[PDB]
RNA sequence: CAUGAGGUGGCAAGAAAUGGGCUACAUUUUCUACCCCAGAAACGAUAGCCCUUAUGAAAUAAGGGUCGAAGGUGGAUUUAG
């Protein structure tokens, strides 16, 4: 419904007044999304697709199948631990890394 | 539109590093063990060698952003001790005042 | 570059060389 | 066009409306005859109507005491007063065990992504936990550099995952699992 | 003879402004810092990035406002803000200035993803501190 | 001590980190995975900011007539003079 | 206007510490005063102390070329101010923060707010 | 169509002279404890040599063995407080 949208726009225009004050301007900015939402989080966004710690840290699931007695498995475990320790890499990235490693292993 | 050719080269190197970093890291991990076989390690090393230079992280040299000079460059501001000084004197850096001591 | 550039007065001074 | 809003300013006035939000100096706006600068050898500190120094000053022309008071009054809403859980932190401890305490930094500039803010520790008193006999002996053993002996305070710190809330959750879980482990004695234990 | 920012005594003719007429050793003493941001406090991050931006901005302003800056700018930041105080000469028509200002605000905002709102200071002549 | 060792192992298990015993050499890998690599850091890849963008934009502005590289103008003038001359 | 009230329990903050870093002392003092004025008005028990100033110093060459002895040294000072707030409801605390954080001075003044939860044991 | 630009490899080793450092040449010392009531001894510490470790695509640093120089308080002169 483009007509509806147009009507809405018109209504909005009708409603409008100028900036009035500094406070008003600030409010407008906030509404837009230019200014920050106080008090500051250092977070807003960056949600990592609803991970909840175990997805980051406990990599028994993402470890996948391979022989569980050899040095290779030890290495994999170490890698997993390292990944867990990591903050900056996402959930996806670690998984991708693991996959790559697996592929490499398969190739040999 | 960078300051000189050296700067451009550096930038290119940085870009390369960014591109190929993960792979490099993986290869290093593969290499740097006493765990797991020797042949595999050797193979990894070979692979690393094969991978192109400038993607190497060590070739990344620090210069000043403004004047392309490698030395006297504070890593806090990424500018040369001449440019930085110039900035400081006029008063264009907040906090930076002369050490009367 | 853009940062390698500077103000005109300085340039003029450089050109002139009226200060040995 | 004159020095406007100064010559025609009322003696005794709603000042908070003239400077509501924080802004620069504007000597035309300001009524005070402030002279800011180092005096010339035989002269005066520099005049109001064209100083950089004044501009440079971070300023509190907004937030005049009266204005502040007004603001406070306005914001008596938004503010549910806390109950009679009392001062001294004894009562609180008795009622609320555990002390989580994560920080958050407010830097300037376009980005707000500061890693340091994510970190969280969980300082909980061991005596206030109040459900451990043999587990007191085991918990301590488990948890090396944490647990002060002068004041019995377990203090797990979580730095792994990116978000703060998730870190907190992990810490909580870590604590719980630890407790469980302490409670549930193993067979090999006997070789002391 | 150290001779950084200090403008030189040639005669009794050189008209010099207060920021311009004070040597770098006075920065905390008889002067103030032009830029103002959290970066250079310690421990704190993103100073280098800021510095470049600051360098850019002044230059940009100069380019835009040619023969319409009496003295050097004052750059300020408050979270996600980038306030500027420019001391301008009453040379051009106000309409032109207005046109310029909005444009600058928009362009800068789009560049740095930060709502700029510069405020000007109209002064007929350069405010002389010394005839050096 | 065996008991102590066991306790340590348990602790390790609890706190995610390396459970099975190993060397200082193999911990390198772990460290690497914990960290970002040097090349992926925001200090490194974005050390020099854009530059090209800064120049080009300025040039565009100049062309338009909303900005004036005085230095550039001077250079142009010099070039013109040279052309007039010798060259 | 328009506040509303949720049915859920409000979060409890204990001894909420706030550390203000600043280049200039007078400004910092002013800020502290403002904070005091605010908190008291609100109905919040607070106190203030000034932990010691830090001064990172560093030296560089006075010349462009050669002349090694002749150096110029800089310093970038930072002074601190505590703003530890004794006992409050979470919403109130948030409001206070908002009041403070929005209108703090530019560049100079940077606060670090160690909030402190309590909660039930699990 | 080069005093411009990009790639691969390389370039630095001393017959010597001289400047400024470090370390000694020992008993006010050397080693060990302790960081100032002790007990032993009658040095010096490179140069290499091998062996690790760190770094890093790739060996410069760090440690361990081995060895164990000259030097046995310095001339005219001169440096700092
Ligand atoms: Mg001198």
């Amino acid at each position: 419904s483009l007509w509806d949208v147009e009507f809405a726009k018109q209504l909005a225009t009708v409603n409008e007044q100028p900036l009035q004050n500094g406070f008003e301007e600030l409010i407008q900015w906030t509404k837009e999304g230019k200014l920050w939402e106080f008090p500051i989080n250092n977070e807003a966004g960056f949600d990592d697709d609803g991970s909840e710690f175990h997805e980051h840290i406990f990599l028994e699931k993402h470890l996948e199948s391979f022989p569980k007695q050899g040095p290779i498995r030890h290495f994999m475990e170490l890698v997993t631990c390292g990944l867990s320790k990591n903050p900056y890499l996402s959930v996806k990235q670690k998984v991708e890394h693991i996959e790559w490693f697996r592929n490499y292993f398969n190739e040999k | 539109h960078y300051v000189d050719w050296r700067m451009w080269r550096d930038v290119k190197r940085r870009k390369m590093a960014y591109e190929y970093a993960d792979e490099r890291l993986r290869i290093n991990s593969l290499r740097k063990n006493t765990i797991l076989p020797k042949i595999l390690q050797d193979v990894a090393d070979e692979e690393i060698a094969a991978l192109p230079r400038d993607s190497c992280p060590v070739r990344i040299r620090n210069r000043c952003v403004m004047t392309s000079r490698p030395r006297g460059v504070k890593r806090r501001w990424r500018l040369s001790r001449i440019v930085f000084r110039h900035l400081a004197d006029h008063g264009q850096l907040s906090g930076i005042q002369r050490a009367t001591w | 570059s853009f940062f390698t550039k500077l103000t005109a007065d300085e340039l003029w001074k450089g050109a002139l060389a009226e200060t040995g | 066009a004159l020095p406007p809003r100064t010559e025609k300013m009322a003696v005794d006035q709603d000042w908070p409306s003239v400077y509501p939000v924080a802004a620069p100096f504007k000597p035309s706006a300001v009524p005070l005859p402030v002279r800011m600068g180092y005096p010339v050898k035989k002269g005066v500190p520099m005049a109001k109507e064209g100083n950089l120094e004044l501009l440079k000053i971070p300023n509190f022309l907004h937030l005049t005491p009266v204005a502040i008071k007004k603001h406070c009054e306005a914001l008596k809403d938004f503010c549910t007063e806390w109950p009679a859980a009392l001062d001294s932190d004894e009562k609180c401890e008795k009622h609320f065990p555990i002390e989580i305490d994560s920080t958050d930094y407010v830097s300037s500039g376009p980005s707000v992504r500061n890693p340091r803010a994510r970190v969280v520790v969980l300082r909980v008193k061991l005596s206030s936990l109040n459900l451990d006999d043999h587990a007191k002996k085991k918990l301590i053993k488990l948890v090396g550099e944490r647990y002060c002996k002068t004041t019995d305070v377990l203090t797990i710190k979580t730095d792994r995952c990116p978000l703060r809330r998730q870190n907190y959750d992990y810490a909580v879980y870590l604590l719980t699992v630890l407790y469980h482990e302490s409670w549930n004695t193993e067979e090999w234990e006997k070789s002391k | 003879k150290n001779r950084a920012a200090r403008v030189r005594v040639s005669k009794g003719d050189k008209p010099v402004t207060y920021e311009e007429a004070h040597a770098p050793h006075y920065i905390a003493h008889r002067k103030g810092w032009l830029s103002l941001h959290t970066g250079n406090l310690d421990g704190e991050d993103h100073a280098a990035e800021r510095t470049v931006e600051d360098v850019f901005l002044r230059k940009f302003m100069w380019g835009t406002f040619p023969g319409c800056l009496a003295d050097q700018l004052v750059l300020k930041r408050r979270g996600n803000q980038l306030e500027i105080c420019a001391v301008v000469l009453r040379q051009l028509s106000p309409h032109k200035y207005y046109f310029l200002v909005g444009y600058s605000e928009t362009l800068l905002s789009y560049f740095y993803k930060c709502p700029v709102r510069l405020h000007l200071q109209t002064v007929p002549s350069k405010v002389v501190y010394k005839y050096l | 001590s065996e008991y102590a060792f066991r306790m340590s192992r348990l602790s390790a298990r609890l706190f995610g980190e390396v459970t099975r015993p190993t060397n200082s050499k193999s911990m390198k890998v772990v460290k690497l995975f914990s960290e970002l690599p040097l090349a992926k850091k925001k200090e490194t890849y974005d050390w020099y900011p854009n530059h090209h963008t800064y120049a080009e934009l300025m040039q565009t502005l100049r062309f338009l007539g909303l900005y004036r590289d005085e230095h550039q103008d001077f250079m142009d003038e010099q070039k013109r003079l040279k052309k007039l001359r010798g060259k | 206007p328009v506040v509303t009230i949720s049915d859920e329990p409000d979060i409890l903050y204990k001894r909420l510490s706030v550390l203000v870093k600043g280049h200039d002392k007078a400004v910092l003092d002013s800020y502290e005063y403002f904070a005091v004025l605010a908190a008291k008005e609100l109905g919040i028990s607070i106190k203030v102390h000034e932990p010691p100033r830090k001064i990172e110093r560093f030296t560089l060459l006075q010349s462009v070329h050669i002349y090694k002895k002749h150096r110029v040294q800089y310093e970038m000072r930072t002074l601190y101010r505590c703003l530890e707030l004794e006992h409050l409801t979470g919403s109130t605390a948030d409001v206070y923060l908002e009041y403070i954080q929005r209108n703090l001075p530019e560049g100079v003044a940077m606060e670090v707010t160690k909030t402190q939860l309590e909660q039930l044991p699990e």
